[PDB]
Protein backbone atom coordinates (compact mmCIF):
# COMPACT_ATOMS: atom_id res chain seq x y z
CA UNK A 1 0.00 0.00 0.00
CA UNK A 2 0.90 3.92 -1.33
CA UNK A 3 1.55 6.02 2.02
CA UNK A 4 -1.40 8.47 2.26
CA UNK A 5 -1.05 11.76 0.22
CA UNK A 6 -0.43 14.78 2.45
CA UNK A 7 -0.78 18.93 1.99
CA UNK A 8 0.60 21.39 4.68
CA UNK A 9 2.78 24.55 4.75
CA UNK A 10 6.68 23.77 6.51
CA UNK A 11 8.32 26.49 7.64
CA UNK A 12 6.93 28.87 5.04
CA UNK A 13 6.73 26.47 2.07
CA UNK A 14 4.13 24.63 0.64
CA UNK A 15 5.29 20.61 1.00
CA UNK A 16 2.83 18.08 -1.03
CA UNK A 17 2.95 13.95 -1.62
CA UNK A 18 0.97 11.54 -3.18
CA UNK A 19 0.94 8.65 -4.68
CA UNK A 20 1.88 8.29 -8.12
CA UNK A 21 18.05 8.51 -15.27
CA UNK A 22 16.22 8.74 -12.37
CA UNK A 23 13.60 5.76 -10.97
CA UNK A 24 10.05 5.68 -11.57
CA UNK A 25 8.67 6.66 -8.26
CA UNK A 26 5.30 4.98 -6.95
CA UNK A 27 5.53 8.32 -4.88
CA UNK A 28 6.01 12.06 -5.82
CA UNK A 29 6.70 14.95 -3.48
CA UNK A 30 6.71 18.32 -4.71
CA UNK A 31 7.85 22.06 -2.96
CA UNK A 32 6.41 24.86 -3.76
CA UNK A 33 5.34 23.05 -6.56
CA UNK A 34 8.60 21.67 -7.72
CA UNK A 35 9.17 17.91 -7.42
CA UNK A 36 11.98 16.59 -5.10
CA UNK A 37 12.81 13.28 -5.96
CA UNK A 38 12.33 10.91 -3.25
CA UNK A 39 13.40 6.75 -3.03
CA UNK A 40 11.50 4.45 -0.55
CA UNK A 41 14.22 1.73 0.79
CA UNK A 42 13.34 -1.74 1.92
CA UNK A 43 12.82 -1.22 5.56
CA UNK A 44 9.79 0.98 3.98
CA UNK A 45 12.20 4.19 5.26
CA UNK A 46 12.27 7.13 2.61
CA UNK A 47 15.25 9.66 1.68
CA UNK A 48 15.67 12.78 -0.71
CA UNK A 49 17.89 13.59 -3.74
CA UNK A 50 18.31 17.15 -1.02
CA UNK A 51 19.13 14.40 1.65
CA UNK A 52 19.55 10.95 0.79
CA UNK A 53 22.14 9.10 3.47
CA UNK A 54 19.84 9.85 6.70
CA UNK A 55 16.88 7.52 5.85
CA UNK A 56 13.46 9.03 7.49
CA UNK A 57 10.13 7.23 8.29
CA UNK A 58 7.74 8.92 5.68
CA UNK A 59 7.02 10.52 2.33
CA UNK A 60 6.24 13.71 4.63
CA UNK A 61 9.63 13.50 7.13
CA UNK A 62 11.66 13.40 3.38
CA UNK A 63 9.81 16.95 2.46
CA UNK A 64 10.56 18.32 5.63
CA UNK A 65 14.27 17.55 5.77
CA UNK A 66 14.25 18.18 2.74
CA UNK A 67 13.06 22.12 3.75
CA UNK A 68 15.41 22.23 6.19
CA UNK A 69 17.99 21.69 4.30
CA UNK A 70 17.08 24.13 1.63
CA UNK A 71 17.29 27.11 3.95
CA UNK A 72 14.75 29.05 2.01
CA UNK A 73 16.43 28.27 -1.45
CA UNK A 74 14.21 27.37 -4.49
CA UNK A 75 14.46 23.59 -5.60
CA UNK A 76 15.35 23.32 -8.78
CA UNK A 77 13.73 21.04 -11.23
CA UNK A 78 15.85 17.40 -11.52
CA UNK B 1 50.63 4.60 -8.40
CA UNK B 2 50.64 4.58 -5.01
CA UNK B 3 47.30 5.98 -2.76
CA UNK B 4 48.20 7.38 0.39
CA UNK B 5 46.53 8.64 3.34
CA UNK B 6 45.69 12.43 3.17
CA UNK B 7 47.34 12.90 6.82
CA UNK B 8 50.63 12.50 5.02
CA UNK B 9 50.56 14.36 2.25
CA UNK B 10 53.51 16.91 1.63
CA UNK B 11 52.60 20.74 0.79
CA UNK B 12 53.95 20.03 -2.75
CA UNK B 13 51.55 17.14 -3.03
CA UNK B 14 48.37 18.81 -1.82
CA UNK B 15 49.48 22.09 -4.07
CA UNK B 16 49.24 19.55 -6.96
CA UNK B 17 46.60 17.49 -6.10
CA UNK B 18 44.20 20.94 -5.06
CA UNK B 19 45.12 22.17 -8.82
CA UNK B 20 44.63 18.95 -11.03
CA UNK B 21 40.92 19.01 -9.22
CA UNK B 22 40.78 22.68 -10.11
CA UNK B 23 41.65 22.14 -13.61
CA UNK B 24 39.12 19.36 -13.91
CA UNK B 25 36.33 21.72 -12.81
CA UNK B 26 37.70 24.77 -15.18
CA UNK B 27 37.78 22.52 -18.01
CA UNK B 28 34.32 20.95 -17.49
CA UNK B 29 34.64 17.40 -16.89
CA UNK B 30 34.78 17.42 -12.98
CA UNK B 31 31.02 18.23 -13.43
CA UNK B 32 30.03 15.65 -15.42
CA UNK B 33 31.71 13.21 -12.64
CA UNK B 34 29.04 14.37 -10.68
CA UNK B 35 26.41 13.80 -13.20
CA UNK B 36 27.10 10.72 -13.85
CA UNK B 37 27.33 10.03 -9.86
CA UNK B 38 23.59 11.60 -9.32
CA UNK B 39 22.07 9.72 -12.19
CA UNK B 40 22.65 6.19 -10.36
CA UNK B 41 22.54 7.65 -6.78
CA UNK B 42 18.70 8.10 -8.04
CA UNK B 43 17.90 5.30 -10.28
CA UNK B 44 19.32 2.26 -8.10
CA UNK B 45 16.08 1.35 -5.98
CA UNK B 46 15.77 -1.75 -3.70
CA UNK B 47 12.75 -3.58 -5.45
CA UNK B 48 14.43 -3.17 -9.35
CA UNK B 49 17.64 -2.37 -11.28
CA UNK B 50 20.61 -1.41 -8.88
CA UNK B 51 24.28 -0.65 -9.74
CA UNK B 52 26.33 1.97 -8.51
CA UNK B 53 25.11 1.64 -4.47
CA UNK B 54 22.54 -0.46 -2.56
CA UNK B 55 23.96 -3.75 -4.00
CA UNK B 56 27.04 -6.02 -4.48
CA UNK B 57 28.63 -4.01 -7.01
CA UNK B 58 28.83 -0.30 -4.68
CA UNK B 59 32.07 -1.40 -3.96
CA UNK B 60 33.41 -2.49 -7.69
CA UNK B 61 31.24 0.20 -9.52
CA UNK B 62 33.51 2.60 -7.12
CA UNK B 63 36.50 1.47 -7.58
CA UNK B 64 36.01 2.15 -11.28
CA UNK B 65 34.67 5.61 -10.70
CA UNK B 66 37.35 6.42 -8.86
CA UNK B 67 40.30 5.31 -11.30
CA UNK B 68 38.24 7.29 -14.07
CA UNK B 69 38.48 10.15 -11.83
CA UNK B 70 42.22 9.37 -11.20
CA UNK B 71 42.94 9.17 -14.54
CA UNK B 72 41.43 12.13 -15.11
CA UNK B 73 43.23 13.54 -12.31
CA UNK B 74 46.41 12.41 -14.05
CA UNK B 75 46.04 13.80 -17.49
CA UNK B 76 46.32 16.86 -16.21
CA UNK B 77 49.40 16.08 -13.68
CA UNK B 78 51.19 12.84 -14.17
CA UNK B 79 51.92 12.80 -10.44
CA UNK B 80 48.81 13.09 -8.77
CA UNK B 81 47.05 9.87 -7.46
CA UNK B 82 44.07 10.32 -5.28
CA UNK B 83 44.68 10.39 -1.37
CA UNK B 84 42.09 8.56 0.72
CA UNK B 85 40.40 9.95 4.37
CA UNK B 86 40.98 7.62 7.21
CA UNK B 87 37.83 9.13 9.05
CA UNK B 88 38.50 6.89 11.81
CA UNK B 89 41.92 8.05 12.54
CA UNK B 90 41.71 11.59 11.34
CA UNK B 91 38.28 12.41 13.15
CA UNK B 92 37.72 16.01 14.29
CA UNK B 93 37.53 19.86 12.30
CA UNK B 94 40.56 20.26 12.98
CA UNK B 95 42.07 17.42 11.03
CA UNK B 96 44.85 18.64 8.29
CA UNK B 97 42.14 17.32 5.87
CA UNK B 98 40.21 20.46 6.76
CA UNK B 99 42.91 23.17 6.94
CA UNK B 100 42.66 26.16 4.19
CA UNK B 101 45.72 24.59 2.48
CA UNK B 102 43.74 21.27 1.32
CA UNK B 103 40.20 20.74 1.19
CA UNK B 104 39.20 23.85 3.70
CA UNK B 105 36.90 24.03 6.55
CA UNK B 106 33.36 23.65 7.84
CA UNK B 107 30.09 26.35 6.77
CA UNK B 108 29.23 28.82 8.35
CA UNK B 109 26.28 28.59 10.55
CA UNK B 110 24.15 30.96 8.87
CA UNK B 111 23.86 29.34 5.44
CA UNK B 112 26.57 26.45 5.26
CA UNK B 113 29.02 28.42 3.07
CA UNK B 114 32.65 27.25 2.89
CA UNK B 115 34.38 30.17 3.25
CA UNK B 116 38.19 29.57 3.70
CA UNK B 117 40.44 26.97 1.49
CA UNK B 118 40.39 26.35 -2.09
CA UNK B 119 36.97 25.71 -2.74
CA UNK B 120 35.44 28.46 -1.27
CA UNK B 121 32.55 29.92 -3.71
CA UNK B 122 34.70 33.41 -2.89
CA UNK B 123 37.52 32.30 -5.05
CA UNK B 124 35.29 31.91 -8.24
CA UNK B 125 36.91 28.29 -8.63
CA UNK B 126 34.36 26.04 -7.54
CA UNK B 127 30.98 27.23 -9.21
CA UNK B 128 28.25 24.37 -8.02
CA UNK B 129 26.56 23.74 -11.04
CA UNK B 130 25.16 20.27 -10.75
CA UNK B 131 22.43 20.99 -8.29
CA UNK B 132 19.24 20.66 -6.64
CA UNK B 133 18.61 23.98 -5.92
CA UNK B 134 19.77 27.13 -6.96
CA UNK B 135 22.28 27.97 -4.06
CA UNK B 136 25.54 27.21 -6.11
CA UNK B 137 28.30 27.97 -3.15
CA UNK B 138 29.87 24.60 -1.95
CA UNK B 139 28.69 23.92 1.94
CA UNK B 140 29.52 21.71 4.41
CA UNK B 141 28.58 21.60 8.34
CA UNK B 142 30.88 18.84 9.81
CA UNK B 143 29.64 16.85 12.50
CA UNK B 144 26.18 18.88 12.26
CA UNK B 145 23.70 16.32 11.53
CA UNK B 146 25.52 13.31 13.59
CA UNK B 147 28.29 13.79 16.31
CA UNK B 148 30.54 11.16 15.89
CA UNK B 149 32.64 9.25 12.92
CA UNK B 150 32.52 5.62 12.75
CA UNK B 151 35.67 4.53 14.89
CA UNK B 152 38.27 1.98 14.54
CA UNK B 153 36.44 -0.33 16.36
CA UNK B 154 33.16 -0.32 14.55
CA UNK B 155 35.08 -0.41 11.22
CA UNK B 156 36.68 -3.83 12.61
CA UNK B 157 33.63 -4.95 13.52
CA UNK B 158 32.66 -4.58 10.03
CA UNK B 159 35.78 -5.91 8.15
CA UNK B 160 35.21 -9.12 10.99
CA UNK B 161 32.10 -9.93 8.43
CA UNK B 162 33.00 -12.76 6.66
CA UNK B 163 29.94 -13.10 3.75
CA UNK B 164 30.74 -10.27 0.83
CA UNK B 165 27.01 -9.68 0.34
CA UNK B 166 23.81 -11.49 0.86
CA UNK B 167 20.38 -11.83 -0.53
CA UNK B 168 18.40 -9.95 -1.07
CA UNK B 169 21.25 -7.85 -1.96
CA UNK B 170 20.30 -4.34 -1.00
CA UNK B 171 19.86 -2.19 1.77
CA UNK B 172 18.23 -4.71 3.74
CA UNK B 173 21.22 -6.83 3.32
CA UNK B 174 23.40 -8.85 6.21
CA UNK B 175 27.13 -9.39 5.39
CA UNK B 176 29.79 -7.32 4.66
CA UNK B 177 29.17 -4.94 1.52
CA UNK B 178 25.58 -3.59 3.39
CA UNK B 179 27.15 -3.22 6.94
CA UNK B 180 30.20 -0.90 4.85
CA UNK B 181 27.72 1.02 3.03
CA UNK B 182 26.25 1.67 6.32
CA UNK B 183 22.21 1.01 5.53
CA UNK B 184 22.37 -1.57 8.37
CA UNK B 185 24.37 -1.59 11.47
CA UNK B 186 26.79 0.83 12.89
CA UNK B 187 26.93 2.56 9.89
CA UNK B 188 30.19 3.61 8.27
CA UNK B 189 29.96 4.92 4.78
CA UNK B 190 26.64 6.57 4.61
CA UNK B 191 27.34 8.44 7.96
CA UNK B 192 30.45 10.21 6.83
CA UNK B 193 27.94 11.75 4.14
CA UNK B 194 25.84 12.77 6.86
CA UNK B 195 28.30 13.71 9.30
CA UNK B 196 30.05 16.29 6.34
CA UNK B 197 26.71 17.47 5.18
CA UNK B 198 26.43 20.08 2.99
CA UNK B 199 26.26 18.51 -0.87
CA UNK B 200 28.27 15.83 0.44
CA UNK B 201 24.94 14.94 2.21
CA UNK B 202 22.48 14.82 -0.86
CA UNK B 203 22.23 13.15 -4.35
CA UNK B 204 25.15 15.52 -5.59
CA UNK B 205 27.63 14.66 -3.18
CA UNK B 206 30.93 14.96 -5.25
CA UNK B 207 30.27 18.65 -5.64
CA UNK B 208 32.56 18.08 -2.75
CA UNK B 209 36.23 17.44 -3.63
CA UNK B 210 36.18 15.26 0.01
CA UNK B 211 33.60 12.64 -2.17
CA UNK B 212 36.69 11.43 -3.58
CA UNK B 213 39.20 11.08 -0.29
CA UNK B 214 35.90 9.09 1.20
CA UNK B 215 35.28 6.81 -1.17
CA UNK B 216 39.44 5.91 -1.76
CA UNK B 217 39.09 4.76 2.28
CA UNK B 218 36.37 2.74 1.86
CA UNK B 219 37.91 1.32 -1.10
CA UNK B 220 40.96 0.34 0.53
CA UNK B 221 38.48 -1.43 3.74
CA UNK B 222 37.01 -3.32 0.65
CA UNK B 223 40.94 -4.32 0.27
CA UNK B 224 41.24 -4.97 3.79
CA UNK B 225 38.70 -7.07 3.85
CA UNK B 226 39.86 -9.23 1.31
CA UNK B 227 42.64 -9.69 3.06
CA UNK B 228 41.01 -10.24 5.93
CA UNK B 229 39.22 -13.25 3.88
CA UNK B 230 40.95 -14.41 1.53
CA UNK B 231 38.16 -17.60 1.42
CA UNK B 232 35.46 -15.29 0.91
CA UNK B 233 34.47 -13.45 -2.52
CA UNK B 234 32.08 -11.07 -4.51
CA UNK B 235 28.85 -12.52 -4.89
CA UNK B 236 26.69 -13.39 -6.68
CA UNK B 237 27.78 -15.56 -9.37
CA UNK B 238 25.21 -15.26 -11.54
CA UNK B 239 21.93 -15.42 -12.52
CA UNK B 240 20.53 -12.33 -10.31
CA UNK B 241 17.91 -10.57 -11.39
CA UNK B 242 18.54 -6.41 -11.55
CA UNK B 243 21.66 -6.99 -9.45
CA UNK B 244 25.31 -7.16 -11.24
CA UNK B 245 27.07 -10.56 -10.96
CA UNK B 246 30.25 -11.25 -10.91
CA UNK B 247 31.11 -11.47 -14.60
CA UNK B 248 28.13 -9.43 -16.21
CA UNK B 249 29.40 -6.18 -17.17
CA UNK B 250 28.50 -2.30 -15.75
CA UNK B 251 26.79 0.48 -16.51
CA UNK B 252 28.08 3.00 -17.55
CA UNK B 253 31.33 1.82 -19.02
CA UNK B 254 29.59 -1.52 -20.07
CA UNK B 255 33.15 -3.06 -20.98
CA UNK B 256 34.31 -3.71 -17.35
CA UNK B 257 32.61 -6.29 -14.59
CA UNK B 258 33.31 -7.13 -10.92
CA UNK B 259 35.45 -9.56 -12.24
CA UNK B 260 37.93 -7.26 -13.45
CA UNK B 261 37.78 -5.01 -10.32
CA UNK B 262 38.59 -7.52 -7.43
CA UNK B 263 42.30 -6.94 -7.28
CA UNK B 264 43.55 -3.42 -6.86
CA UNK B 265 46.69 -3.91 -7.18
CA UNK B 266 46.34 -4.47 -11.03
CA UNK B 267 46.19 -0.20 -10.59
CA UNK B 268 47.53 0.57 -7.85
CA UNK B 269 48.82 -0.08 -4.06
CA UNK B 270 48.22 1.83 -0.91
CA UNK B 271 51.05 3.35 1.32
CA UNK B 272 50.17 0.34 3.58
CA UNK B 273 47.76 -2.46 3.65
CU1 LIG C 1 29.10 7.65 -1.24
CU1 LIG D 1 44.64 -17.23 7.04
Amino acid sequence: AAPESFDEVYKGRRIQGRPAHEHGGGYEVFVDGVQLHVMRNADGSWISVVSHYDPVPTPRAAARAAVDELQGAPLLPF
Amino acid sequence: TVRKNQATLTADEKRRFVAAVLELKRSGRYDEFVRTHNEFIMSDTDSGERTGHRSPSFLPWHRRFLLDFEQALQSVDSSVTLPYWDWSADRTVRASLWAPDFLGGTGRSTDGRVMDGPFAASTGNWPINVRVDSRTYLRRSLGGSVAELPTRAEVESVLAISAYDLPPYNSASEGFRNHLEGWRGVNLHNRVHVWVGGQMATGVSPNDPVFWLHHAYVDKLWAEWQRRHPDSAYVPTGGTPDVVDLNETMKPWNTVRPADLLDHTAYYTFDAL
